[PDB]
């Protein structure tokens, strides 16, 4: 179990850490997370009282290193750091668990949402995404357009995401351009799985990582993308059919764990019911299709 | 984006384009077989592409060899259009290939977008205008090519004639819609119209009888009220 201390706390902030929520007060003496799980990422994110606009946070994995987090009082935010002297990180940490304040990751013990959540995403993939190559964690927020999004504007602070374009050379071979439209299995599995990511871990991966992103900070670049990686999925006739399982699982936990009152603005209605309804896994998604039938059955 | 009557002289400025329409790409007949179900037997089609401003008409005819052993054939029959508008524009020397591309249906947006990905620069756009060109296998000639081809086939026609020596391409155009309209709405009254007087007789390199002005106007007088006249017909009015 690990901890990431804060040095103080002296602005009134929603603090996230993962799917979890606290509020602290201005100048209240909170020194930190303590107990977070060993061989996961994890987010710690930030919402200040006085200005609910940007949401914004941190990516980190604490095998990587001792983080902390320190506000800044001259950029206006709660920063995250490393501290490379051990002895002093782990005699501070010590201390302030001694004086109990800090808050313990909440984590119960049936409940492996979390893993679920994140089980293909890794830093080493995360730190390609949002590119700090001097810092082990990655910092995103509500703001941040993707490398998509400015083809269509900082380029140090985008989220290069993979492009996916339905129209595009790339996902259209010369002579099937109506078979490569209506039946995307080429640019999934040849183009995307062979060539691009490899594998279906590191594809569900982003994908992950682009909901997580959406639903943490209301990022909508990363709404579309989570979308079009879904819709190539379920646009493409054959798909091996352990992505086929994996994807139904993927799905259904982050449905699960969507809050209830932003479905209507973090859900695309077109591409679920395609997907659910219309594409050619319609019928290989049970438990999604389930789970959105039974909570979300507005947008269907 | 969309074309319609507020930017209608874009069509007659000298930016090249070209209306594609598909409706008379799949043709059927349908009828009873011996055992009492219905089927369909495929006839020769042609997409109609036609440059505006010009009058040029590059009529692709579609042989039903096409649809032989395929399925879905509504669906195949927007892409086989795109992919031949493709071809045509690529067989094109660049200073000839179209800016814009209209098509009448939307239903032809993504099929074209996604043949013509090689030239990005070409912009691809529906219409509000409801355009006719369905009645194009009205004009008698046009249905004569295309019926008798034995294989696919494209013919060059100028569907203006040698109108445009006499008025513009814009008077030209609303000329053709309100003929093809005409033939639209009641053909046989149309034809008719157009070929009642055998004095007014329609040359060999031509698609419409050698009108005079005058005899235009009257000509176009005639087809408004067989529309007008129809429309009450219709809608008892
Ligand atoms: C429909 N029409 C006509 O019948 C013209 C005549 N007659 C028209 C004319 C200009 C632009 C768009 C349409």
């Amino acid at each position: 179990m690990n901890t990431v201390p804060f040095t103080s706390a002296p602005i009134e902030v929603t603090i996230g850490i993962d799917q979890y929520s606290f509020n602290v007060k201005e100048n209240q003496p909170f020194h930190g997370i303590k107990d977070i799980p060993i061989g996961h990422v994890h987010v710690i994110h930030f919402q200040h009282a006085d200005n609910s606009s940007m949401r914004y946070g941190y990516w980190f994995d604490c095998r990587m290193g001792n983080f902390y987090i320190q506000y800044d009082p001259k950029d206006g935010l709660y920063k995250m750091m490393e501290e490379r002297d051990g002895a002093k990180f782990e005699n501070i940490v010590h201390n302030f668990k001694e004086r109990q304040m800090m808050v313990s990751y909440p984590k119960i013990d049936e409940d492996d949402t979390w893993y679920n959540l994140t089980e293909f995403v890794q830093m080493d993939k995360i730190r390609k995404i949002v590119r700090k190559d001097e810092n082990q964690f990655s910092y995103v927020d509500s703001s941040m357009t993707t490398v998509q999004e400015n083809e269509l504007s900082d380029p140090a602070h985008s989220l290069n995401y993979t492009v996916i374009n339905f129209k595009s050379r790339e996902a259209i071979r010369p002579g099937h351009e109506m078979e490569d439209f209506l039946d995307k299995s080429y640019y999934l599995n040849t183009v995307m799985l062979q060539g691009i990511f490899k594998n279906s871990s590191n594809y569900f991966g982003e994908l992950q990582f682009a909901f997580l992103n959406a639903m943490f900070f209301g990022n909508y670049g990363s709404s579309l993308q989570w979308h079009a990686m879904i819709e190539l999925i379920c646009s493409s006739a054959t798909v091996p059919k352990h992505m086929l399982d994996k994807l139904d699982e993927i799905l259904y936990y982050q449905i699960k764990t969507l809050p209830e009152q932003y479905s209507d603005i973090l859900l695309n209605e077109r591409v679920w019911n395609i997907c659910l309804y219309s594409s050619f896994q319609k019928n290989s998604l049970h438990n999604t299709e389930k789970i959105m039938e039974n909570k979300y059955p507005e947008l269907l | 984006g969309a074309m319609n009557s507020s930017n209608y002289a874009e069509l007659f400025n000298n930016d090249i384009k070209l209306f594609v329409d598909d409706t008379n790409v799949y043709r059927v007949t349908v009828h009873k077989t011996f055992e009492g179900n219905v089927a369909t037997k495929a006839i020769n089609g042609c997409i109609f592409t036609l440059n505006p401003k010009t009058g040029h008409l590059f009529l692709k005819i579609i042989h039903t060899s096409v649809w032989a052993g395929q399925k879905r054939l509504s669906q195949l029959a927007k892409w086989k259009t795109a992919e031949e508008v493709s071809a045509l524009v690529r067989s094109l020397p660049k200073e000839e290939q179209p800016k814009q591309i209209i098509v009448t249906r939307k239903a032809m947006l993504d099929p074209l977008e996604v043949h013509m990905l090689d030239f990005p620069n070409i912009a691809i756009r529906p219409t509000e205008l409801r355009l006719p060109f369905s009645a194009a296998m009205s004009i008698d000639k046009l249905s004569d090519v295309v019926m008798k081809a034995t294989e696919p086939q494209m013919v060059l026609f100028n569907i203006y004639d040698d109108w445009l020596d006499r008025i513009s391409s814009y008077t030209a155009f609303s000329r053709l819609t309100l003929l093809l309209r005409a033939l639209k709405t009641n053909e046989e009254s149309a034809k008719m119209i157009l070929l009642s007087d055998p004095t007014i007789t329609i040359k060999s390199y031509h698609l419409w009888p050698s009108f005079t002005d005058e005899q235009w106007i009257t000509i176009e007088s005639q087809m408004r009220d067989l529309i007008l006249t129809e429309y009450g017909r219709k809608y008892n009015v």
